[PDB]
RNA sequence: UGGAGAGUUUGAUCCUGGCUCAGGACGAACGCUGGCGGCGUGCUUAACACAUGCAAGUCGAACGGAAAGGCCCUUUCGGGGGUACUCGAGUGGCGAACGGGUGAGUAACACGUGGGUGAUCUGCCCUGCACUUUGGGAUAAGCCUGGGAAACUGGGUCUAAUACCGAAUACACCCUGCUGGUCGCAUGGCCUGGUAGGGGAAAGCUUUUGCGGUGUGGGAUGGGCCCGCGGCCUAUCAGCUUGUUGGUGGGGUGAUGGCCUACCAAGGCGACGACGGGUAGCCGGCCUGAGAGGGUGACCGGCCACACUGGGACUGAGAUACGGCCCAGACUCCUACGGGAGGCAGCAGUGGGGAAUAUUGCACAAUGGGCGCAAGCCUGAUGCAGCGACGCCGCGUGAGGGAUGACGGCCUUCGGGUUGUAAACCUCUUUCAGCACAGACGAAGCGCAAGUGACGGUAUGUGCAGAAGAAGGACCGGCCAACUACGUGCCAGCAGCCGCGGUAAUACGUAGGGUCCGAGCGUUGUCCGGAAUUACUGGGCGUAAAGAGCUCGUAGGUGGUUUGUCGCGUUGUUCGUGAAAACUCACAGCUUAACUGUGGGCGUGCGGGCGAUACGGGCAGACUAGAGUACUGCAG
């Protein structure tokens, strides 16, 4: 069974994840059929990113999504899209975007006088 | 590690004055020891290494960081010397010192290393760390009132503050408007003869 | 983006030519010394032998059951019955072929890259269609009993199933005969072509988000087999081969095939190096280099091979079956001598070998995996921690002021100079350590329970005190930064080379001074560079090493002028591929950096299509300047 699993990147103590396409018997770490997004729970809103139509094609071929991807999936909405029940809503937390270097640089100036 | 010896003995040592204003250096102008005297015989590779000991010693930094800033220099798109210089000058203590809040580069690093600066909102205790460009480096309230920022923000009118920095704020802030050139660096030594050495 | 040289042959010179040195790197070791943190990394030798503990289980929603908890009836407190919540042992299913280790063997279709399969398999997963009918015989367990020291095992009786077995149906499938159309790349393939004959299955459970069984069409995944090309050293290894080379009929396999076999034919390979010998896991990569190239295959990632040694099959969708079976062998252990047991190259650990390489730690919280409807269980995979300056990176050991420049040391021309702004003192700041308080993210997770982080009360943040607890190593004649004194005298010793020791050594030893590095500094070992010193880039052969004694001629290499054509080389473009990681460019995140992530480039190649025809080549011609023949003379 093709499933599609978080293989591990990152150092030592901030896990960074790929959402990975892999046979069931390959190690966790072994080579990957295709990668359809990434995963870094070290940050405050977890950032997530799902290529949406390869997952589409892999729901609908069979592949079966581990728990921690089908909590993303459903996040995303592609598991929804997929079955059809509530809809296609994109439940997606994005990181709220830092404002520019320059503006704050340009503030400050404008602060001084 | 650090180097905590004389200081006076580097700037006799290379011939020049590193520290800026210091009168032993004026007194005795010749390299120290007992055979500070002796006629010395020339070399390229002395005046090579004499000038990239200058630029190490003036900013405090090793061997193998300064190796390593070579490195990075010579793989930039620029030019080796200036871009080396620059590296050096983007230095955190150093831009502390020009920015005339010390009166010599060594408290400028003390000061840095013991947490008394703030850089973008964030604490940084790194002599080496390097600046970029719309960089606000501020001085943690606290220390707003210690003796060191208090006669170092009372006597502006030390050696001027070059182009690309700017003093902006009465607490002074400083702010950082692009990465110096090799124009404005004003510099001692000869960056060439260090690009020269460090390619035997 | 980008190549640096120096010393040494001579009385002196130039050249040729070797030797040596200055650089970089490491899974390192050793000497002296040693504060901290982040991130990595650690048996390179004996694929030597292994104490001990863990490393593969799970399902009561398949089954008979009731050994242990729960509940309920009962009691003499010995206990007895029921329940099915639950569950030991047992039958049954799935898993155990993954994951983890090692590099012994292997010079090979093992690996890398690109193809082919009209010559093939694929459990679980997804998705169409059709079904899920009917009957039977046992047996584990239980009970009784026997043998044996033990391992283990015999007999009788008894019981269930989704265990096992017979039949019906299927006509989607398998085989055979005839037959149609169609595509080819020849055997052939396709149209589930048509048609006649024969034939091939299944299993129930559970009331709750309900799970299942069989055949068949198509996906997806994972393979198998064949082939082109590519990457070691050795003719002081020239012959090798007899199922060996081909055919036919059989057999065998999932599949083609001397894979096996009977007969037949006599082939097949080899100087473009067969057959032998030696060495070796291969690669992405890594190190070095200006590049070409050279060396290498540690970590991480892919493939292969093996699991005490050597053979063998079995079960299964799948087997080198590490923690399966059978036999033989060596070794270790038990034995009542009849017979039995074992396999760390899994994780720690022990002994041995060695210059040298670590804890018999914590947790399933995260990710991956197995079983289960699920809750859940298992997981030395993994996530962490411990140890080792083993490596990279970062930080500290204080900062400002401080003089006709104190003491001491050392040198002295006896004047003084140097250590030296260094010190003493006066202020300042506390990074990191120490103490106190608070205290994470990693978990839009898991759980229908109320909770859930191994790391860890760590990182981190805020207060407190005080410069307070924090520097060594090599070298100093020249290459090659950095010199004096005393001691010794061809000794003791040093040394990479040249060479230094003969009472006045800048070369030994020690002290002052100095320089280079710095929690490191040196030594040894190994590889690249310097080395244009194997010279493709990029060398040479009169006398320095180097033209065979000279010809003929085989394979090979190479080839005048010109016309047409092919598009093999060559060249342009496009499509597929060239895993990720690594490298490089840019950006982002860790207080910076190392490190990590994201997006390009790179992946120098190969396969398919399309374009060009100058050159090289092929094919078909033409020409005479090369080459040869003819004729007339000529010298020897």
């Amino acid at each position: 069974a093709v499933k599609i699993k978080l293989t591990r990147l990152g150092k030592i103590r901030n896990p960074q994840y790929r959402i990975i396409v892999a046979d069931a018997r390959t190690r966790r770490d072994g080579r990957a059929i295709e990668v359809i997004g990434r995963y870094h729970p070290k940050e405050e809103p977890s950032l997530i990113q799902i290529d949406s139509e390869r997952a589409q094609y892999w729901l609908g071929v069979g592949a079966q999504p581990t728990e921690p991807v089908l909590a993303l999936l459903k996040i995303t909405g592609d598991w929804q899209k997929f079955k059809g029940l509530p809809g296609a809503e994109g439940t997606l937390k994005v990181k709220e975007p830092k404002p520019s270097k320059l503006d704050l640089f340009n503030a400050a100036l404008a602060e001084a006088e | 590690a650090r180097y905590t010896g004389p200081a006076t003995r580097k700037s006799r040592r290379l011939g020049v004055d590193l520290v800026g204003g210091d009168q032993s250096f004026e007194k005795r102008p010749y390299p120290p020891g007992q055979h500070g005297r002796a006629r010395i015989k020339e070399s390229e590779y002395r005046q090579q290494l004499q000038e990239k000991q200058k630029a190490r010693f003036s900013y405090g930094v090793m061997e193998k960081q300064f190796r390593r800033y070579y490195e990075e220099a010579n793989r930039q798109p620029g030019k080796t010397g200036d871009n080396l210089l620059r590296i050096l000058e983007s230095r955190l203590d150093n831009v502390v010192y020009r920015a005339g809040l010390a009166r010599t580069r060594r408290m400028a690093r003390q000061l840095v290393s013991h947490g008394h600066f703030l850089v973008n909102g964030v604490k940084v205790d790194i002599p080496s760390y390097r600046v970029s460009q719309y960089d606000i480096i501020d001085v943690k309230e606290k220390s707003l009132n210690t003796l060191p920022f208090q006669i170092a923000r009372e006597t502006a009118g030390e050696r001027p503050i070059p182009s690309w920095l700017q003093v902006v704020g009465e607490r002074q802030r400083i702010l950082v408007h692009q990465l110096p050139e090799r124009a404005q660096i004003d510099v001692p030594l000869t960056e060439q003869l260090i690009v020269e050495l460090y390619s035997k």
